[PDB]
This record gives C-alpha cells, sequence and structure tokens, in this order.
C-alpha cells in the first residue's frame, strides 16, 4: 500500500513534463489523489486533486495555467503534467492520498528546469597545510566544480574512510553549473603519513575520478 | 481558503526538553457530521517525503514514538514532543484536509547546544585548476553553533562581492553543530593581480573576527 512516483527529471525551459504516481495495494478509484509542490527551501503547497472514479479535478488557483492532473483506472496510475516549464517550476512534487486510517505520500519527484546541458565536473584537490590546521586537527578535501546535472557522489579511499567526512550541499553558479566540496577532518599527525583519495562519480556524464590529495608545505 | 498559521517558524531546544508548536486555522476544521477535526501533523527530513505523525488532531500514527502527541479542537491545535531527541531535527508541518488541502508554514526544529566557535581553514587554488585558467579559494568553517555566521572574502583588503558562494550542512546528529564551505572564484589573470587572499569569519563564539589568509605563491 504505497504510492510510487517516477524518477527525477531535468528539463529545458519551454518543455513539458508528465510525472507519474502508481498506486498499489488498494482500490485506485476509491480515493482522491492529490499533488503537492515544494519549492527548494520552501513549504508544502497543494496543487490539486483528481477523483479517479469520474476524472473530476480541482486545482489550486495558482496552478491553473501550469498543471494538469489525469488518472487511468485501467493501469491504476495517476499523472501530473506541467506545461511550458520555467525556472520557478524547479521543485519537489509529491502525490498523496488520504485513507480512513492514514495518509499515503509518494516518495517525491524532483523537476529541475535549466538551460544548462550535461557536463562532467573537474575534481581539484583542497590541499592540507598549516592554513588548514588547528591544533591536532587538519582539514583536506576535494572541490568538485562545474557539473550538471545533480548529483555527484563522493567516497574517500574507495569507501574505507568515513570518519570526519562531510560533503556540503552543491551550489548553483551563475553559469548554471553546480559546484560542491567534500572535506575530511583528520588528525594533523596523519598528514604525509596517510594517503587520502577522493572518489568522485557523476553518472550523467559517465565521469569517474580518483584524486589523491597531497599536503602542501606552507 | 482555510489558512493555517504555525508558530514558531523555528525552534531551538536541548535534548530531553519538552517542545510544543502551534497551528491555528482561519476557520474551524471540526466537521459536524462525525465531530472529527480534519488536522494532521507531519515530520519532514530534507529531501524526503513528509512523515505522518498525528491524524484527526489527536490520533497518533501506529509506528510513531509515544513522545509525539497532538491536542486541540476547532481552530487551535498543538503538537507536543515530550522529550526532544536528536533524531527529531526536522521541519514540522500541520495540514488541514476538511476543505481543499492547505498547510502551515512549518516549524524548523534544531538542537540547542553550547556555543562553539568555528575552526577556520583556507585552501589555495590547486595547480590543476590554475593550469585550466581559473582560481577558486575555499574557506571552511567547521563544527560551529549556532548556525549564524558571516564569511567575508578580502583580496588585498578589498571586500569581495558577487564572486563567492557558500553552502551550509544540515545540523550534525552527533554534536549538533553546523559546517560551512565558501568558494571565491576569480579568473587566473585576476588572481595573479593580487597578493593577499583572506576570509574573515564572524561568529558568536568568536570574541573578535578571525582571519585566515595566505599570499599568492607561498603554497
Amino acid at each position: 500500500v504505497q504510492l510510487v512516483q517516477s524518477g527525477a527529471e531535468v528539463k529545458k525551459p519551454g518543455s513539458s513534463v508528465k510525472v507519474s504516481c502508481k498506486a498499489s495495494g488498494y482500490t485506485f478509484t476509491s480515493y482522491w489523489l492529490h499533488w503537492v509542490r515544494q519549492a527548494p527551501g520552501q513549504g508544502l503547497e497543494w496543487i490539486g486533486y483528481i477523483n479517479p472514479r469520474n476524472d473530476y479535478t480541482e486545482y489550486n488557483q495558482n496552478f491553473k495555467d501550469k498543471a494538469t492532473i489525469t488518472a487511468d483506472e485501467s493501469t491504476n496510475t495517476a499523472y501530473m503534467e506541467l506545461s511550458s516549464l520555467r525556472s520557478e517550476d524547479t521543485a519537489f512534487y509529491f502525490c498523496a492520498r488520504r485513507d480512513i486510517t492514514t495518509f499515503y505520500w509518494g516518495q517525491g519527484t524532483t523537476v529541475t528546469v535549466s538551460s544548462a546541458s550535461t557536463k562532467g565536473p573537474s575534481v581539484f584537490p583542497l590541499a592540507p597545510s598549516s592554513k588548514s590546521t588547528s591544533g591536532g586537527t587538519a582539514a583536506l578535501g576535494c572541490l568538485v566544480k562545474d557539473y550538471f546535472p545533480e548529483p555527484v557522489t563522493v567516497s574517500w579511499n574507495s569507501g574505507a574512510l568515513t570518519s570526519g567526512v562531510h560533503t556540503f550541499p552543491a551550489v548553483l553558479q551563475s553559469s548554471g553549473l553546480y559546484s560542491l566540496s567534500s572535506v575530511v577532518t583528520v588528525p594533523s599527525s596523519s598528514l604525509g603519513t596517510q594517503t587520502y583519495i577522493c572518489n568522485v562519480n557523476h553518472k550523467p556524464s559517465n565521469t569517474k575520478v580518483d584524486k589523491r590529495v597531497e599536503p602542501k608545505s606552507c | 481558503d482555510i489558512q493555517l498559521t504555525q508558530s514558531p517558524s523555528s525552534l531551538s531546544a536541548s535534548v530531553g526538553d519538552r517542545v510544543t508548536m502551534s497551528c491555528k486555522s482561519s476557520q474551524s476544521v471540526l466537521y459536524s457530521a462525525n465531530h472529527k477535526n480534519y488536522l494532521a501533523w507531519y515530520q519532514q527530513k530534507p529531501g524526503k517525503a513528509p512523515k505522518l505523525l498525528i491524524y484527526w488532531a489527536s490520533t497518533r500514527e501506529s509506528g510513531v514514538p509515544s513522545r509525539f502527541s497532538g491536542s486541540g479542537s476547532g481552530t487551535d491545535f498543538t503538537l507536543t514532543i515530550s522529550s526532544l531527541q536528536p533524531e527529531d531535527i526536522a521541519t514540522y508541518y500541520c495540514h488541514q484536509y476538511l476543505s481543499s488541502w492547505t498547510f502551515g508554514g512549518g516549524t524548523k526544529l534544531e538542537i540547542k547546544r553550547t556555543v562553539a566557535a568555528p575552526s577556520v581553514f583556507i585552501f589555495p587554488p590547486s595547480d590543476e585548476q590554475l593550469k585550466s585558467g581559473t582560481a577558486s579559494v575555499v574557506c571552511l568553517l567547521n563544527n560551529f553553533y549556532p548556525r549564524e555566521a558571516k564569511v567575508q572574502w578580502k583580496v588585498d583588503n578589498a571586500l569581495q562581492s558577487g564572486n563567492s558562494q557558500e553552502s551550509v550542512t544540515e545540523q550534525d546528529s552527533k554534536d549538533s553543530t553546523y559546517s560551512l564551505s565558501s568558494t571565491l572564484t576569480l579568473s587566473k589573470a585576476d588572481y595573479e593581480k593580487h597578493k593577499v587572499y583572506a576570509c574573515e569569519v564572524t561568529h558568536q563564539g568568536l570574541s573578535s573576527p578571525v582571519t585566515k589568509s595566505f599570499n599568492r605563491g607561498e603554497c
């Protein structure tokens, strides 16, 4: 008894996108199916709903020129289509239904609207030095710059190193390309006596890079 | 239609505290036919779907810890967390389903802890990026609390505007701190035009602003 939504979407402005929501383990026509939007860093906003039994639909006033909700009882699948995509349509989209006992939400679908095109990142070292040392603590990392779209995944020493590893949220540059830093906090004594390698993967561009981060002497 | 007002918008409390957040509707959500309040409370973690905690204002969801409880009827509702736990760092939403769905603005809950100044680190651009024709300087603020911090980039004591970007991690589940990473990006020719590169960090845990700096060519 779960709602399964289609995968992440990356779209150019002016295009359309149709996201799917498959319902399983219950009677599809017995309950209204709603769609809800969440822009980045924002709250939850209701889009509209469909009664799958008679295809009756009602929408939030703010989405009338944007969203079209449909359903197919024969496949037990609901759809929400967005027309003439613009940058402000970049958000999280959830389908949700209400039961007598509980609520069921889909896992969510991100829609990213951008004119940028797919590009693998460059992986540059963040070399440790006295400038990145405080007491018995040193910082080192990798700068993963100029990639599109999301996501990139970073492991350290092929997965053998997890303590002190934190990857920051990517930043969207004016170029429309993402940039991300992954750093590791290590004992200062390990600099020069321990090998640190960052493993970067960007699957949209089939990019796979292993960068050794070697200390600088300054 | 039926508006929902949540307060506070943010909450900071220590592990073990009792925490309450309120949701007030512009109209009553108590239905006359079944005397049920059409109000629900959700917990949402970043990147994830909202998780249902309470339905019909006071009925707790099956798997939800008994520390969560919902109270109120009509237009005034409260979600209570009896003993705040570290896994409760999230954004909480109220949701009325009597009429067409509307949501509260959310309550962002964080853990309160002893003030911790950031360790400040700076990284000069790599030889590989410079060969490519650009220079990015990274300033790192590690394990500070509270989240509010100011990072200013200065090139030869000139404050920089429009060439840097920062991002902050979610609050750490073990030590309740934040970390911040800021990248200043210049063209290689512009980088080679100046000597001193510094990030000035202001934070409540710092008696005075700290500067991490280097000179071009020294590393």
